[PDB]
């Protein structure tokens, strides 16, 4: 089958662990509601098998910095 | 100086990873040409670090306002008006998050089995392209003696469509069960089963001619172009989900003009990337140089909540937490009354509300805090 | 540690405001200059007493 | 009152059978009065 992550427009998506999520929240001094949101019906979310309440680490292909890290919180539809 | 020493110095230097690789490659290229010494390499690395530190943006900069100005100013010299209609209408449609863009265009790529020869590309295109009965027919004539509509088609368009006559009559007979279809020569003859009223003939004649014989819905025109010793298929209309699962089509590089289809099929991050690419392509076509950082900031603000949002009263401004900022932009009475109903509280953390009241804005010098020891003497 | 343009502007404005309503100049200045010019000269001499509080 | 060419006449007949609900002028006047002035007596709607 055609994986959703093989597209050039789709960056790598990885589910953060609990300790990784806590460290990310501590680093930026933000709550879980101050992160960008991603819908639970997103193709990347259903491909990763994530559930609402998790934080997805996105490895963007930066035109300026080469590789850039973005974080999105899974929320219900 | 060996390459290992240069790599070690580059790694020891404080630089981003993308800068480190480019600097190492340039130093390797220049090392054989001019026989660089260790002190020269160290000075080059120090200068690169200093330039990187100098290029860092200072805190407190109004990046959003600068981005909005740097996007809106080149639009004042844009040009208005195959069938791609770029320019100011295109960027307006992009920033307004239009559900259905005007003249959608789908860029379709092919795998290794079809990207080398024109015949495979042509048959893939004819598989993608949607052909119905009304375009195949030469003229329309309602016949009353048989009490049913009669269809005739030219041989050239039937041959180029890729399906023969038997395929056509099997397509309509399976799809439509109210009336039967008979064919002789190069003509279609339709015969009713329980149709007697003349008014019921028109409702069944139009349904027959608009039925799609083959291809994907929403695609009516398809062209093929060659670039970089590869064949790229450009279609009119957008059906991303259907065209993704089509044999002979590479789904890794296939993209569409509709950002909403990209979000629904690929993801929100892919939608943001598509928005950035569309804005960059429009600016490049118009001949206007705009820094990509403004475009990525706009796209990040557009896809903050996981869905594509416009920049108007129904998008980013509509979901602003400030009552005064929302009321000041487009809709004043409705927003104020809605805030009065809910008892909303405006924390005055934004810029517009502080401008309205007469308080310093939280940008530039407004975020600077000062302290001073009192026992100060000359 | 280097001053940003916004921080430098805020420091110069605060010093000029202080000079306008008192706060005698800590360095010798030519006669007939504005308080803003005196604050700029003080900043050039590196004698400003105003610091910047940064988040931590 | 429209034309005599059979192509126009076919569309005319189609319109006539599609609009066979109204038989006389009074019913069409009732429709016009209902659209212009809904919720009014029949005489007032007819006059309007």
């Amino acid at each position: 089958e055609f994986n959703i992550f093989d597209h050039v427009l789709v960056p790598e998506h990885r589910i953060l662990s609990e300790e990784e999520k806590e460290e990310l929240l501590k680093k930026y001094r933000i709550r879980i509601s101050q992160l960008p949101q991603i819908k639970a019906s997103d193709p990347a979310v259903v491909a990763l098998g994530a559930k609402p309440g998790d934080v997805i680490e996105i490895k963007r292909k930066s035109p300026t910095a080469g590789y850039y890290y973005y974080y999105r919180l899974v929320v219900e539809d | 100086v060996a390459e290992k020493t240069i790599k070690s110095m580059v790694s020891k230097a404080e630089l981003p990873d993308n800068i480190k690789e480019e600097l190492y490659a340039k130093l390797i290229e220049y090392n054989e040409k001019y026989k660089l010494k260790k002190d020269e390499i160290q000075a080059i690395i120090d200068e690169t670090v200093r330039e990187y530190q100098k290029a860092l943006i200072e805190p407190g900069e109004a990046v959003g306002t600068v981005a909005a100005q740097s996007i809106g100013e080149p639009s004042t010299q844009m040009t208005l008006n195959i069938n791609v209609t770029l320019g100011l209408p295109r960027i307006i449609e992009i920033v307004d998050a239009r559900k259905n863009p005007s003249t959608p265009i789908m860029t379709v790529y092919l795998d290794e089995e079809h990207r080398y020869d024109r015949d495979k590309a042509l048959e893939v295109a004819r598989r993608i392209e949607g052909t119905t009965l009304e375009n195949l027919a030469r003229e329309e004539t309602i016949d009353i003696l048989n009490m049913e509509y009669v269809v005739e088609i030219d041989p050239e368009r039937l041959e180029k469509a890729g399906l023969d006559m038997e395929k056509v009559v099997r397509k309509l007979t399976g799809s439509f069960k109210s009336a039967e279809f008979e064919a002789e020569g190069y003509t279609l003859v339709v015969r009713p089963k329980k149709v007697t009223k003349l008014s019921d003939l028109r409702k069944i004649a139009e349904k027959v001619k608009k039925h799609r014989l083959k291809g994907l819905s929403g695609v009516g025109k398809t062209i093929i172009r060659k670039e970089g010793d590869e064949y790229v298929i450009y279609t009119e209309g957008s059906n991303f989900k259907q065209v993704l699962k089509v044999p002979g089509v590479d789904p890794t590089r296939t993209r569409t003009n509709n950002i909403w289809e990209i979000a629904e099929v690929l993801g929100i991050e892919a939608a943001r990337n598509a928005i950035i690419d569309e804005i960059v392509s429009t600016m490049r076509e118009q001949g206007l140089e705009v820094d990509v950082r403004h475009i990525m900031l706009v796209a990040d603000m557009m896809t903050l909540d996981g869905v594509i949002r416009p920049i108007g009263r129904h998008g980013i401004v509509g979901e602003k937490a400030s009552v005064l900022a929302r009321a000041a932009f487009e809709i004043t009475t409705q927003h104020l009354f809605a805030a009065a109903e809910r008892g909303e509280v405006d924390p005055l953390n934004g810029v517009v509300e502080n401008v309205l009241i007469g308080q310093p804005v939280p940008v530039g010098t407004g975020i600077v805090k000062l302290a001073m020891s009192l026992p100060l003497r000359p | 540690f280097r001053y940003t343009r916004f921080e430098k502007a805020r420091i110069i404005g605060a010093r000029a405001l202080q000079i306008a309503m008192g706060a005698p100049v800590l360095i010798d200045v030519p006669e007939g200059i504005t308080p803003l010019q005196a604050a700029l000269l003080e900043f050039e001499k590196g004698v400003i007493p105003i610091t910047v509080i940064r988040p931590s | 009152a429209v034309s005599d060419d059979p192509r126009i006449q076919q569309v005319l007949f189609d319109n006539l059978e599609d609009a066979s609900d109204i038989s006389t002028q009074e019913e069409a006047l009732d429709y016009i009065g209902r659209l212009a002035l809904p919720g009014q007596p029949k005489e007032y709607r007819l006059r309007r």
